[PDB]
């Protein structure tokens, strides 16, 4: 019996991705063989969550902003670094990430914590174990979509110079013409 | 990190380097904030 | 809690649970408690806001002197939308802090609503049972005890009516604000608001 | 010809800022004598973004070397039979390392 | 799947302080696991001392702007220029009073072992209770937890007051009322 | 200070810059924080 | 699915399968299901398109305004073909959006026309069974349920009629397009086309 990936059915399965959510076998470059799956999945969830927040925040700041912050999305980072409101995020997220590195250290040493589980579930979404696997897969799907979403947001915004849609001026007309 | 890495950081040269770096930093910052103090 | 037991089913959507998008089927029944607490809170705040906004649009205001120099008519001159911005910051903070006390006391009660209590049943006496604090035992909801004359079935029917009117009030208050922000979006609104 | 090359700046702590001498070009620092400026001029670097990016690339290469050193002792270590292939080693170091290094530098 | 999660940070293992009998232990808040290294009783003795100092300081800092000791020289409404302006031989006497109290209370017990060498000697139980609230043992736990929480809040509050005064240059109440 | 909500609007609408011609790659490359000589120097922490 | 089992053979080619090339006999079984679904889709698209093109050439247009400033007569003044460019991009965007929804919903249904589903049978009520989505139960095919008053043999006859009409429809629509592009290629197309 030989295992083939469900995403690349011309390759043999890695065999290191067993017992994980979103396990279609997408790992052609074999990072799981070298690095541990716990570290890799913690990184995946961190990128997923930060990218979801980033892609929502980029679009939101394109429309609305607080009275004190009168900057656009592109110059917001520089303006707020000058103002000191990015240090206030790096200090209060760096505290969170100090606790996070303690956590990932513990789970890599085998404390029992999962890859990206912090236990943060106040409202009780998915407290039933049956729904937790489905919600984990949906989390990964939305986050992996949001990574490309934020990448497209930033790149197209800088490339076009247009506010929300990130589309060239000619793309707002005659885009369905024979 | 672990008991093993904590023991390694507790080894003599690592502790001496850390403590002397802390002492040098204290002296340097004291010099920055109270420079050129020839006498009390 | 469980989407079933809750009473909000009505004739307008047929005598069934109205969950078109299946939000209730992807929750662990712990969050349905939070949703009925928040639904009722939204509906109640929305109907208070709706009657207040209608009062403001009609132009009725208190006799005068909200503050020292400011008058109620002057601070509500430019309709109800700008009235909040016009109100004094001190009195605004007192409204916000009394609401903070109310919504902190409601949360601090032991059964809660998410952890096995009734979602929607705000404690009648929020400020009692607190060591080192004193309040004059005026119960927050139904201070005069209008509900004593009501039996179980009557108050169930009235809870149904509460949910219906709160939902309608949510729609109404959002209609008011959207109609102000976007002229002509709500055609049943005049120049008063 | 007029500007003295300099790529080190000392902080002002104990009066050591005097070491930031006048090197020309509105810059104060310690004059260097490693020839790296002339090296980069020969290489064709004319701006600082190029220096910054090759420095970042060097950092990436250093991290790659640390990873390779870990990998080739703790994960996949060769055998003495692999090590003793001196003929193949000489072939690869003559044609592969030196030869292609010179070819790429010539290009 | 942590076997013994921390009651405060449930994605971390239980610290040693969580499985202890001092007051306020259940929170289990110790992300850095400093209870494993530092002696736990010695740190409650420090926690309580710091909290007591800070909860004397914070009301003092907050009310010295409003009130003056009648006739005191060198008074300033903000604590920092107040200490700058006040005569040094008043701060010296305050420090001497504090040092006398500390020395006489901790006589022959100033080290982690010498203090708490006696098994009876409890963390922070220096014996200062003239009114004898401690004889009533029903509310002793309540009072201990309240002292701990108030001391911690006072540490944070005094830190905030001092640093806000550094930021603004104005006393606590003036700086606060110039926000709204 | 403009406390958003009490003495100021909660959220101000953002400046709609209108859809127009694109910029030039050189234009936004000679101002980038990683591919501009002065952009690199403007990326050092002030502190 | 499998060529002998499909209602494709007709009286046009001697009651025999018409595959002059060796396609159907060279391709596997599921390729034929794909081809049959594609044939039905092409036939039906062209069957609507030929009628639409005929109406556009005839100039029969709705009385009203397509947008607040544009008329159906205005967009049809440039002949049947240029009407697609004349119509607002924000309207053909909605048309392509609903077509995207219909195609994706039809493709998402499980049995699948290549994996054990009837080829050419677009599933009725495509927007049902979808989490986080509601749509009224209006069938995509026969919303008034005309098929209910038909028997299975009559329905097979009508399936054959559908196929033989759709093939002629794609012949006709390509005739219209080539008549517009190359002039005089297709006679019977006057200047209105
Ligand atoms: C063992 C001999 C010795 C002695 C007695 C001193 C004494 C002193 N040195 Mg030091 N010094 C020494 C060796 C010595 N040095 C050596 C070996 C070096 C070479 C690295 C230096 C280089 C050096 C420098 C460059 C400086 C000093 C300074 C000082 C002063 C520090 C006071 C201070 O800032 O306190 C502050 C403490 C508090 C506020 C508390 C003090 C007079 C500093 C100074 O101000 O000199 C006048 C200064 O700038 N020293
Ligand atoms: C310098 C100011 C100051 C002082 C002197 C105190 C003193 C006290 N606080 Mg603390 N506290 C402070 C600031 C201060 N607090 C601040 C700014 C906060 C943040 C909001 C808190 C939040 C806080 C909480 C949440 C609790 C305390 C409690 C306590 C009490 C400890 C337990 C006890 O023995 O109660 C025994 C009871 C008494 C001695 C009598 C009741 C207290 C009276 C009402 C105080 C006077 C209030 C005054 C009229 C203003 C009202 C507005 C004690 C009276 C605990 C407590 O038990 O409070 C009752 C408690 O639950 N405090
Ligand atoms: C019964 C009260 C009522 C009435 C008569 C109107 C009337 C109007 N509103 Mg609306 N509006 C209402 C309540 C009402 N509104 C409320 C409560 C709100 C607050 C949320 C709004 C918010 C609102 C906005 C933000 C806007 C309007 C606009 C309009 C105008 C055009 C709407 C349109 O094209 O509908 C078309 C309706 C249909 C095609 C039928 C609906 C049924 C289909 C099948 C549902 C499809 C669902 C979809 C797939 C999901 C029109 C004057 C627009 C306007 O012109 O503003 C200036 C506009 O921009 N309204
Ligand atoms: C590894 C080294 C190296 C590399 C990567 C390149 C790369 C290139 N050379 Mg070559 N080149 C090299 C060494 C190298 N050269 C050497 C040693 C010589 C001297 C004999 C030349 C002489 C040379 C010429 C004369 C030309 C190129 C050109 C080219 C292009 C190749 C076009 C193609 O693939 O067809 C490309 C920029 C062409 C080009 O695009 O020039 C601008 C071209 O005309 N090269
Ligand atoms: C102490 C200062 C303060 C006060 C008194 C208020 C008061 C208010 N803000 Mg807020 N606001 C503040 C700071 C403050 N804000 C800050 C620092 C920001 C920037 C992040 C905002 C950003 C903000 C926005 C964007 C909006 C408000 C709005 C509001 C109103 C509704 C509050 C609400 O729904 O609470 C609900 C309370 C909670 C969800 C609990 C939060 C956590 C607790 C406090 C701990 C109210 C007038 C709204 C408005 O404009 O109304 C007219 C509104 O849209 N505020
Ligand atoms: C693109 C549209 C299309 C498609 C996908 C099919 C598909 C099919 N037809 Mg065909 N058919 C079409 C158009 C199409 N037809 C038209 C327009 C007519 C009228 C002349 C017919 C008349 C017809 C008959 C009478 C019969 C079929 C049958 C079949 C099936 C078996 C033959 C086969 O393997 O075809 C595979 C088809 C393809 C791979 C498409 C290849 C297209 C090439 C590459 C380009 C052709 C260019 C064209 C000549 C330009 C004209 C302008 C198959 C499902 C037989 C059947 O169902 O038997 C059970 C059958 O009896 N068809
Ligand atoms: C920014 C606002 C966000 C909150 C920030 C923190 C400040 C409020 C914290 C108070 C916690 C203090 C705290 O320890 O409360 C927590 C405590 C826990 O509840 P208990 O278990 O005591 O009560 C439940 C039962 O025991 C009662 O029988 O709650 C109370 O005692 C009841 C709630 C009274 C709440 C009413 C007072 C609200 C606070 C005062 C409003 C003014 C704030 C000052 C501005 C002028
Ligand atoms: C026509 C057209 O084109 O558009 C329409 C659409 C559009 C825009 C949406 C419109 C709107 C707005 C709408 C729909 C607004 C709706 C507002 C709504 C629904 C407002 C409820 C308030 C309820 C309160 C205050 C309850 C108090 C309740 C109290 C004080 C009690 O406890 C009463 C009670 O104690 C007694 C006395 C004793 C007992 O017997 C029973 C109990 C204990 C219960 C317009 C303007 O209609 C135009
Ligand atoms: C006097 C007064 O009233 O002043 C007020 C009025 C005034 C000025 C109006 C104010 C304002 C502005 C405010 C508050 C603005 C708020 C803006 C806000 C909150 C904007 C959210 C955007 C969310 C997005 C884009 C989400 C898309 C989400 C998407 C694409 C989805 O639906 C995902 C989806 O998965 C679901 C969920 C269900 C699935 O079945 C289907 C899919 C997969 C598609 C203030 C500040 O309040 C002050
Ligand atoms: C001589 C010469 O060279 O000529 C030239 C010029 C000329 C002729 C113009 C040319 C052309 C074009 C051609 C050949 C065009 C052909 C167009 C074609 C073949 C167009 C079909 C439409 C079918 C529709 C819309 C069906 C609707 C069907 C509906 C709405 C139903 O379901 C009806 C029904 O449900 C009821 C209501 C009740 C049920 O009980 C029964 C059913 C299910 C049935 C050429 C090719 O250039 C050649
Ligand atoms: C979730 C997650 C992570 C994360 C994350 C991220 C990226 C989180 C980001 C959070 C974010 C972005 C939070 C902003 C808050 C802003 C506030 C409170 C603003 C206050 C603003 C105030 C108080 C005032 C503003 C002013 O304008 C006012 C009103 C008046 C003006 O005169 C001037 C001033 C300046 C005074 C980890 C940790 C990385 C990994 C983990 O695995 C998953």
């Amino acid at each position: 019996p030989v295992e083939y990936s469900e995403s690349l059915p011309f390759l043999v399965k890695r065999k290191a991705l067993k017992g994980y959510v979103g396990d279609v076998g997408f790992d052609p470059l074999g990072f799981s063989e070298i690095l541990p799956m716990d570290w890799l999945r913690e990184a995946e969830l961190k990128h997923c969550r930060v990218a979801m927040l980033a892609t929502f925040g980029f679009g939101f700041t394109d429309f609305w902003h607080f009275p004190g912050f009168d900057y656009t999305t592109l110059e917001a980072h520089d303006a707020c670094v000058a103002s000191g409101a990015m240090s206030q995020l790096l200090l209060w997220i760096g505290l969170l990430e100090v606790f996070g590195t303690i956590g990932i250290d513990q789970t890599l040493r085998g404390s029992g914590r999962a890859a990206g589980d912090f236990g943060f579930d106040p409202l009780g979404f998915g407290s039933d174990p049956a729904k937790m696997a489905d919600l984990q897969m949906k989390e990964l799907a939305n986050g992996r979509l949001a990574m490309f979403a934020f990448s497209g947001f930033v790149t197209q915004s800088v490339l076009t110079g247009n506010q929300f849609p990130y589309l060239f001026d000619y793309q707002t007309t005659d885009v369905f013409a024979l | 990190m672990s008991n093993d890495l904590l023991k390694y950081l507790s080894t003599a040269p690592v502790l001496l380097t850390a403590w002397m770096s802390i002492t040098a930093g204290i002296i340097i910052e004291i010099q920055r904030f109270f420079p050129d103090s020839l006498s009390f | 809690a469980f989407v079933d037991s809750i009473e909000g089913v009505g004739e307008e959507t047929g005598n069934k649970i109205w969950d078109p998008l299946g939000i209730s089927d992807a929750v662990s029944d712990e969050a349905v408690m939070w949703f009925r607490h928040s639904e009722l809170k939204h509906g109640r705040v929305a109907m208070l806001a709706t009657v207040g906004y209608m009062i403001g649009a009609a132009g009725i205001t208190f006799p005068g002197e909200i503050a020292k120099g400011v008058t109620f008519a002057s601070v509500g001159a430019s309709g109800p939308y700008a009235a909040w911005d016009a109100t004094p910051t001190a009195g605004k903070l007192q409204i916000l802090t009394i609401i903070l006390a109310l919504e902190w006391a409601a949360e601090t009660k032991k059964p809660h609503y998410m952890r096995g209590g009734v979602p929607g049943k705000i404690d009648q006496l929020p400020f009692e049972g607190i060591p080192g604090l004193w309040a004059p035992k005026i119960k927050f909801w139904d201070p005069l005890n209008f509900m004593g004359a009501l039996t179980e079935e009557q108050k169930a029917r009235k809870r149904k009516s509460e949910l219906k009117n709160g939902r309608l009030a949510m729609i109404g208050i959002i209609s008011f604000l959207t109609g102000h922000n976007i002229p002509g979006s709500v055609p049943a609104l005049d120049s008063h608001f | 010809t007029a500007i003295k090359p300099s790529a080190q700046v000392v902080w002002p702590i104990v009066g050591q800022e005097i070491l930031n001498g006048d090197v020309g070009g509105g810059f104060s620092g310690v004059q260097i004598t490693s020839g790296v400026f002339q090296m980069w001029r020969a290489s064709g670097i004319t701006n600082e973004t190029e220096l910054y990016w090759t420095a970042m690339g060097g950092l990436v290469m250093s991290a790659l070397m640390v990873f390779a050193g870990w990998f080739h002792y703790h994960k996949a270590a060769p055998k003495l039979e692999w090590f003793q292939n001196v003929e193949s080693m000489m072939n690869h170091h003559l044609a592969g390392l030196l030869g292609l290094g010179c070819l790429s530098w010539s290009g | 799947a942590i076997a013994k999660p921390s009651n405060a940070v449930p994605f971390l293992t239980a610290p040693p302080c969580q499985s202890s009998k001092l007051a306020g232990a259940e929170t289990g808040f110790d992300p850095l696991y400093l209870s494993e290294f530092i002696d736990l009783k010695w740190a409650r003795e420090a926690e309580l001392k710091h909290g007591r100092i800070c909860m004397l300081a914070a009301p003092g800092y907050f009310f010295q702007e409003f009130f003056q000791l009648p006739g005191f020289p060198g008074y300033s409404p903000n604590g920092i220029e107040a200490v700058s302006s006040v005569s040094p031989e008043a701060l010296a006497q305050i420090v001497i009073f504090m040092s006398v109290i500390e020395y006489n209370s901790n006589l022959n017990k100033w080290t982690m072992d010498t203090m708490f060498a006696d098994p009876k000697r409890e963390p922070g139980n220096l014996g200062f209770d003239p009114l004898k609230f401690g004889e009533n043992k029903n509310t002793r736990a309540r009072l201990e937890m309240a002292e701990l929480k108030n001391g911690r809040l006072a540490m944070l509050a005094f830190s905030g007051m001092v640093h806000q005064t550094f930021v603004t240059g104005k006393p606590v109440w003036a700086s606060l009322q110039d926000i709204f | 200070m403009t406390i958003p909500g009490v003495n100021a609007p909660g959220l101000v609408p953002a400046t709609k810059k209108s859809v127009g011609p694109k910029p030039e790659w050189d234009s936004f490359r000679d101002t980038s924080h990683f591919w501009s000589s002065e952009g690199i120097m403007n990326s050092v922490p002030k502190v």
